[PDB]
């Protein structure tokens, strides 16, 4: 009464629908601080004339 | 040396013949590696074996 265990398990069964199936989700966050860069994307390259 | 967050290290290895605890002459120190850390430093300490 007026008390509840807050954590509960997921019902990820093979028969679940699109709205209940499991989905491996990843959230990619970026950060621009005063410190310098550390990871920059791949740059294009070409032959040497 | 601390270059606005980029800590640089120069080095040189040469033989000597110690006579007065500090061999004199001339040499040139080559660079070793750049370190994009970005952390303020004001003191240091040696690690002896």
């Amino acid at each position: 009464f007026n008390c509840y265990f807050p954590l509960q398990s997921y019902g990820f069964q093979p028969t679940n629908g699109v709205g209940y199936q499991p989905y491996r989700v990843v959230v990619l966050s970026f950060e621009l601080l005063h410190a310098p860069a550390t990871v920059c994307g791949p740059k294009k390259s070409t032959n040497l004339v | 040396k601390n270059i606005d967050g980029y800590f640089k290290i120069y080095s040189k290895h040469t033989p000597i013949n110690l006579v007065r605890d500090l061999p004199q002459g001339f040499s040139a120190l080559e660079p070793l590696v750049d370190l994009p850390i970005g952390i303020n430093i004001t003191r240091f300490q040696t690690l002896l074996a």
